[PDB]
RNA sequence: UAGCGCCGGCCAACUCCGUGCCAGCAGCCGCGGUAAUACGGAGGGCGCGAGCGUUACCCGGAUUCACUGGGCGUAAAGGGCGUGUAGGCGGCCUGGGGCGUCCCAUGUGAAAGACCACGGCUCAACCGUGGGGGAGCGUGGGAUACGCUCAGGCUAGACG
RNA sequence: CCUGGUCCACCCGUGACGCUGAGGCGCGAAAGCGUGGGGAGCAAACCGGAUUAGAUACCCGGGUAGUCCACGCCCUAAACGAUGCGCGCUAGGUCUCUGGGUCUCCUGGGGGCCGAAGCUAACGCGUUAAGCGCGCCGCCUGGGGAGUACGGCCGCAAGG
């Protein structure tokens, strides 16, 4: 799929906190705010989306990451739609470098889910009960989407690259491709497949991700 | 005051690539042009053209780089890895033909200036001449 | 396959109240004598344990070394902040000429003839590290043509 | 004092069999057979990792001790091997194998190297017609290294050649048992040597 | 005929006994106050061999006087500041000269030595014979980018 | 009132007239030296008071030189950014003094903080470089002994 000239939604976000390297993606300043040149965002989308089709039909896995408060309720949604994994609540340092050590945390969920169905529930100390009840509680937060990761992902779809420069760092080191919805404040020089655009705006995050996923699905043929 | 023209040139080029510029302006001159003729000719740079910079004649040297790297920090292998005036003013170093230096097991080059023209090591040695050894680039 | 080669192990110290709790440090070099050398620096509470770790680090990040008939395709001086190392290719027969450290690293690079020279601070660690960046910079007459393309 | 003392003590220190006695260093006993541990009270002890010099050292020694030459001459050879064009290592070995004494060994006129020297210093060796008692004599290619007319009827040499019916001679050498002669065809090549050494380690050694 | 040094690290070579911050070793770090691979003997071991050690001295390691190839915020190191003398160094275009500078030819650069090769004395040390190389300077011829110089022109430095 | 530096705008005028800078000459905090004037406050030394094991101090009360002025000498310093001068080159953000502009923004010079590339032993530095570079001067080359000794130069002396 392709997009329209939907310009009533992305056309810049941040004030004057920008990163000089982003210049290549700005139109001009208006009322002290940078405005992204959309004619250019179209040139980038037409490539990034290419990458995803490639990935998708090749049957790949894209980890969706966005710890921003605004994208919270969106990230959850979209990933769930492919079969994609995602990082909603908070991004754990090493969910990719130290994966084998974290995937261990995953098994801890697996093993607890089990106990809370089996007969060994109320039967045994209750102090531990609470103690164990809380552990799932926390897991069913952070790991909620990571769970789907059988092995490290073929690409990451990050939202605020500068906020998730930890995730990006990691990936960058493990040679996993980076796809992010970036703008004024990011270092484009580190994002394999950029998507220059506003993002605090639900209206922006929502569009950028939906059109991506629709790409994802139509790619596999559903 | 500008004391050494060529060094300022070379040095404008180094200082650029490091920050990865598409091109770099530089005051022009019937020599700085001849040196630049080589850099392009060898392949260290795309090229250069005369440009009018505020009434003043300049040289737009078109920088060249390597591909985008993988893993972290994809700052491209530099094409012009190293570059430095050998001969400086107040220390001009001239060389005999038998004395022209091999650079980087022959991989880099050496730009001289002979009574026969601004040359490379290879060309110089071919011509059987030598002179003011301008700089080492590799 | 890969051959381990310990460069050096030091016992480093800390300070707690009452004791000076110690720690060990190991520098290992790895390689296949073909031309891919690793290099780790493992710290651990016990020595066997240190090396057992250093070994880990090394095998993870090697360096494909160009090898033109045993020697190196071109000299390269390499400042590592404080230490400086000099690699200069030699002819068949002169054999490796370095010290305890660079030797070790080149040896597994499968280098066979070569002229070195250490300069500045001679710190096993840094010199070692230098020697790597050093090898990482080597380029073939191929690799240069391919770079100065148009 | 060109050595001369306990021999299979070295067969032992190096861990590699050193053919220093010919017969016997083939019978269950060059000592390495059944007793590979080095000499001394400490033979049976665990050996700590050999420092770079250490390895370079013993590898030099293994070579030297093989031909049994005094370091003084060994060094000199290496020195002159470096002035020649070629591979500083293979060229070494070349000269080494060019020694009158050594040749007599390869030609088979002697049980071992040691025995070969004596054969020369007692004058049982002709060379292009004239005898020679100086082992350090370097045999050029195309030389007729023979045996003393006088010495042909020897209880030793005689029993040796009898053994040569069955053994092949170094590819770079020829010999006419029926006439107790033999020639030096050319400087043998490294790919033509069997030594258990590592030249590179010997060269490395001399750059300290 | 076989000897001499060494066996804590550097540095190849480890045990017993004597001793007990003594006697002594020791290039440097250090060793020795009753468990000494560091003192003294011994067995044993390593190294070298009519030699081995020692002291002295030269170069080296020492890019630790740094031409090659160093430095100066706090490690030793910016002059208390300015003024300007001698000196060093100096922008763009054009031409002449061609001093520096580069190329060529030529004379010189004795011999011995070093180097390569062939040979001589049973080898080698030693020696002979032949070949090749060279910086520097003389003379002649040439080149003119760059430095220098003279000339003419510019305005981006400076100054008004 | 007399006088130096400097910045901006216009781009008008000269036409490279430039940078550095051994020795030299000038400037050079505080204290201190000569002659004279002056002397409120403060205050070395000195006079007493208290504190203390003691107090030749820290605290309290006095107090002379001095500290203020003129002319002259002295010339040192954590005389510090502990960072020589001059030119070019290499993301920005922000605060501030100051000039021009079409002045919710552009543009010049200066002072601060944060910070890219890069540098750095690290701390840190970072278009006010400790970055990439060229010119020129100054200086360092283990600690102590010593800024001493000797010698010379300077000064009235203290001394430098
Ligand atoms: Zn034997």
């Amino acid at each position: 799929v392709k997009e329209l000239l939907e310009a009533g939604v992305h056309f810049g976000h941040e004030r004057k906190r920008w990163n000089p390297k982003f210049a290549r993606y700005i139109y001009a300043e208006r009322n002290g705010i940078h405005i992204i040149d959309l004619q250019k965002t179209m040139e980038e989308l037409e490539r990034t989306f290419r990458f995803i089709e490639d990935l998708a039909m090749r049957g790949g896995t894209i980890l969706f990451v966005g710890t921003k408060k605004q994208a919270q309720d969106i990230v959850r949604m979209e990933a769930e739609r492919a079969g994609m994994p995602y990082v909603n609540q908070r991004w754990l340092g090493g969910m990719l470098t130290n994966f084998k050590t974290i995937s261990q945390r995953v098994h801890r969920l697996e093993e607890l889910e089990a106990l809370f169905a089996s007969p060994e529930i109320e039967e045994r100390p209750k102090k531990e009960q609470v103690r164990l009840k809380h552990e799932l509680e926390r897991l069913q937060k952070y790991l909620s989407g990571f769970r789907l990761l059988k092995r490290l992902p073929d690409a990451i779809f990050v939202v605020d690259p500068t906020k998730e420069a930890i995730a990006v760092r990691e990936a960058r080191k493990l040679f996993i491709p980076v796809i992010a919805l970036a703008d004024t404040d990011s270092d484009p020089d580190l994002v394999d497949y950029i998507i220059p655009g506003n993002d605090d705006a639900i209206r922006s995050i929502q569009l950028i991700l939906s059109r991506a996923v629709d790409l994802i699905i139509q790619a596999r043929g559903g | 005051m500008l004391t050494d023209p060529i060094a300022d040139m070379l040095t404008r080029i180094r200082n650029a690539t490091r920050v990865y510029k598409e091109s770099t302006d530089v005051p022009a001159s019937r020599f700085k042009e001849e040196i630049l003729r080589i850099l392009a000719r060898e392949g260290f740079i795309k090229g250069y053209e005369r440009v009018d910079v505020d009434g003043k004649p300049y040289l737009r040297v078109y920088l060249k780089y390597g591909p985008r790297r993988q893993g972290p920090d994809p700052r491209p292998e530099q094409v012009i890895h190293h570059i430095r005036r050998i001969s400086k003013p107040g220390r001009r170093v001239y060389v005999g033909v038998k004395e022209i230096p091999r650079v980087r097991r022959g991989l880099g080059i050496a730009i001289l200036s002979t009574s026969k023209g601004v040359l490379t090591d290879r060309e110089a040695r071919k011509l059987g001449v030598g002179g003011e050894l301008i700089c080492e680039v590799w | 396959d890969f051959e381990e080669k310990m460069i050096l192990i030091r016992r480093t110290a800390r300070m707690q109240a009452g004791g000076r709790r110690f720690r060990f440090g190991a520098l290992v070099v790895v390689g296949d004598r073909q031309g891919r050398v690793g290099l780790g620096f493992g710290k651990a509470p016990e020595v066997p344990l240190a090396v057992q770790k250093a070994g880990y680090y090394a095998r993870r990040n090697m360096v494909e070394v160009p090898l033109q008939n045993g020697t190196i395709p071109h000299e390269i001086e390499v400042e590592f902040g404080a230490s400086k190392i000099v690699l200069k290719p030699a002819a068949p027969g002169t054999g490796v000429i370095a010290g305890a450290v660079p030797r070790a690293i080149l040896e597994l690079a499968g280098v066979t003839d070569i002229l070195t020279k250490e300069l500045g601070s001679r710190n096993p660690i840094n010199i070692a590290y230098a020697t790597m960046e050093a090898l990482r910079q080597l380029r073939t007459k191929a690799d240069v043509e391919r770079l100065r393309k148009g | 004092g060109r050595y001369i003392g306990p021999v299979c003590r070295l067969c032992r220190r190096e861990g590699v069999k050193l053919y220093l006695k010919g017969e016997r260093c083939y019978s269950p006993k060059c000592a390495m057979e059944r007793r590979p541990y080095p000499p001394g009270q400490h033979g049976q002890k665990r050996a700590r990792r050999p420092s770079d010099y250490a390895v370079r050292l013993r590898e030099k020694q293994k070579l030297r001790r093989i031909y049994g030459i005094s370091e003084r001459q060994f060094r000199n050879l290496f020195e002159e091997a470096s002035k020649k064009k070629g591979v500083t290592g293979s060229v070494f070995l070349g000269l080494l194998e060019s020694r009158l004494d050594n040749v007599v060994y390869r030609l088979g006129f002697a049980v071992s190297r040691r025995q070969a020297r004596q054969l020369v210093r007692h004058g049982h060796i002709t060379v292009n017609g004239r005898r020679v008692d100086l082992p350090s004599y370097r045999v050029r290619p195309g030389d007729e290294i023979a045996v003393a007319e006088k010495s042909r009827n020897l209880e030793l040499i005689r029993q040796n050649l009898e053994a040569m019916k069955g053994r092949k001679v170094g590819p770079w050498l020829s010999l006419d048992v029926e006439g107790m002669k033999g020639k030096f065809l050319r400087l043998p090549d490294r790919e033509d040597l069997a030594l258990p050494v590592n030249e590179q380690l010997v060269i490395e050694f001399y750059s300290r």
